[PDB]
RNA sequence: AGUGGAGCCUGCGGCUUAAUUUGACUCAACACGGGAAACCUCACCCGGCCCGGACACGGACAGGAUUGACAGAUUGAUAGC
């Protein structure tokens, strides 16, 4: 695996400000703006559950309703619930989806399968 | 009564303010 | 005019959340002696209004007023 | 210099203000020596309902009743005044606002009660909204009858009796002087050409349905007067039957 | 048996005594005569718009409604 | 000059969905609610705290009824509720 060029080990051990480099234009603003006192609470939540893990085994999992919620390079190792306005969606974190929000994860809407009209 | 009626701590305060107002968007810790 | 029936349906609210009875909380503040004299156990609170009778409270490691928000070390 | 941007800033959160732990600036305002400077930068006009309850829940509690009383007269009573002329009904907040208003009887009463009937100006659905809050909170006898004396001696408006009848729907045992001057309050009417309203009868009615036993046989006569002059086809008889079943002392 | 017979109603009340509740007669004896029970469920309209309303209180559940959707209200 | 044919956008049916909030159905049904809805607007759905009168009766309170409260730990939230 590699982003950017760029290897996990690198990637965790690197800059905040650095990052605000290695991302797409978006998460770059948003990095920029600040995370806010939720998402910092999150983060904080993530590294307590990913701390207090047997080595061999996965972490235990955090549910969560933050879908505006970008994924960092700390979070790569991390099972996550997230809403999606009615249920949770288990999923754990990958190093691929780091450039993106946790929210497209968990769809809030079921596909459409078409049932034969009636009168119109 | 009722017919015949009619800083050091601030500026702590002040300095808390801009403290949570600084720790609701992070921007910088590992 | 057609009158509405009334429904049942029971669930209990009889188990709500209240805070503990201190029961009273005189006796600490002070230790009488044998003799007579008065000691003070907590800290006695030296702020601009609530001076000569409001105390603070002893926490794990500072002081507290009650009154001012007055906060140590 | 710092400060007004510190309140400048709060200033711009309480005007979009819902829910939740408020900044610890605006908890202390009645601690401070300057606080009616520090209130204006606030801007108390441009606040938000939800604002106005804890704004409220702040003064009542922090002590000064001469503090807490100007605070209600000039920032809580007429946003309470400006809703119910605009809304015709009263927000939530403004009316919980109210209830925890009365932690201090005496800033209440002398804040929101009597500068609302002194005015004239005090309409029916203005007196109701805020009466109802009083027949929920119970009211220390003391203060409760002084405000009952000052409403017995004031000029006479719809809004005025409504108030004077639920102070007594509450039942307290009244001190006699009060009783002398809500005597005389409707005896005052006894030569008025005027025609009264439903309210008025009610309150008399009320007046007498539990302190008859507090009436001497001089003024409970000249109750019977007072009937017999400005009469009701509905109460007066009422009134009548009360006062001849009423046993004294 | 065969009609017509007279038909008394009686009721053990206590000590035994037989209370005479209903009289009348015998009519056609018959198993064919469907005696049917029925059950109201009432409901609440709390949203209202022209023609079309939202009814709540009748069920609990989403299929509960989906079972009773050819009842007529 | 067009539209109806094409792509797209929007309205109403209909179809889905936890919810896809909504009256009007040949003019006066059809970008009407100034309705360009991320939040609010929002009426809709899935969740969670909170308290909800007066009155009469029976209990507790001055050997505090209750209010307010700095920081920390909690759940999807800087919840002295
Ligand atoms: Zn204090």
């Amino acid at each position: 695996f590699t982003y950017r060029g760029v290897d996990l080990d690198q990637l965790l051990d690197m800059s905040y400000e650095q990052l605000m480099q290695l991302y797409s234009a978006r998460q770059r603003r948003r990095l920029n703006r600040g995370l806010r006192r939720k998402q910092h609470s999150l983060l904080k939540r993530l590294r307590k559950a990913k701390k207090e893990a047997p080595p061999m085994e996965k972490p235990e999992v955090v549910k969560t309703h933050l879908r505006d919620m970008i994924i960092l390079p700390e979070m790569v190792g991390s099972m996550v619930g997230v809403y999606n306005g009615k249920t949770f969606n288990q999923v754990e974190i990958k190093p691929e989806m780091i450039g993106h929000y946790l929210g497209e994860f968990s769809i809030t809407y079921k596909p459409v399968k078409h049932g034969r009209p009636g009168i119109g | 009564k009722f017919y015949e009626q009619y800083s050091n701590r601030l500026q702590e305060v002040l300095n808390d303010y801009y403290k949570e107002k600084a720790e609701n968007c992070v921007k910088l810790n590992t | 005019a057609k009158k509405r029936k009334k429904k049942s349906y029971t669930t209990p609210k009889k188990n709500k959340h209240k805070r503990k009875k201190v029961k009273l909380a005189v006796l600490k503040y002070y230790k009488v002696d044998e003799n007579g004299k008065i000691s003070r156990l907590r800290r006695e609170c030296p702020s601009d209004e609530c001076g000569a009778g409001v105390f603070m409270a002893s926490h794990f490691d500072r002081h507290y007023c009650g009154k001012c928000c007055l906060t140590y070390c | 210099p710092r400060v007004l941007e510190v309140y400048r800033g709060v200033r711009e959160v309480l005007s979009k203000y819902r829910s939740g732990k408020l900044p610890k600036a605006f908890k202390i305002i009645p601690a401070l020596s300057n606080w009616e400077q520090i209130l204006y930068v606030t801007e108390p006009e441009a606040w938000t309902a939800a604002a106005m309850y804890q704004a409220t829940r702040i003064f009542a509690s922090n002590l000064k009743e001469r503090m807490a009383q100007r605070f209600y007269n000039l920032v809580l009573l007429p946003r309470v005044r400006d809703d119910v002329a605009e809304y015709k009904r009263l927000n939530f907040h403004l009316y919980m606002a109210l209830k925890k208003a009365l932690f201090k009887p005496g800033a209440w009463f002398k804040g929101i009660l009597i500068p609302l009937c002194e005015s004239g100006t005090c309409t029916l659905r203005e007196a109701i909204i805020v009466g109802s809050i009083i027949t929920k909170c119970s009211i220390p006898v003391l203060h409760s009858s002084a405000a009952m004396l000052k409403i017995a001696e004031m000029e006479y408006s719809g809004a005025n009796s409504i108030f004077l009848r639920l102070l007594l729907d509450k039942k307290y045992a009244l001190p006699y002087r009060v009783l002398d001057a809500l005597v005389f309050h409707f005896l005052g009417f006894r030569t008025e050409k005027r025609e009264l309203p439903v309210l008025w009868h009610q309150c008399l009615l009320t007046l007498v349905q539990r302190y008859k036993a507090d009436l001497a046989t001089d003024q409970k006569e000249a109750l019977l007067e007072l009937l017999r002059l400005q009469p009701h086809p509905q109460l007066s008889p009422e009134i009548r039957r009360e006062l001849q079943s009423a046993v004294p002392r | 048996t065969f009609p017509p017979a007279s038909v008394l109603l009686f009721k053990q009340k206590s000590n035994g005594m037989h209370s005479l509740i209903a009289t009348g007669h015998l009519m056609s004896v018959d198993p064919d005569r469907m005696v049917i029970k029925r059950v109201v469920l009432s409901g609440h309209p709390f949203k209202i718009f022209t023609k079309m309303a939202v009814v709540r209180y009748m069920f609990f559940n989403r299929e509960d409604v989906l079972w009773f959707k050819p009842v007529e209200l």
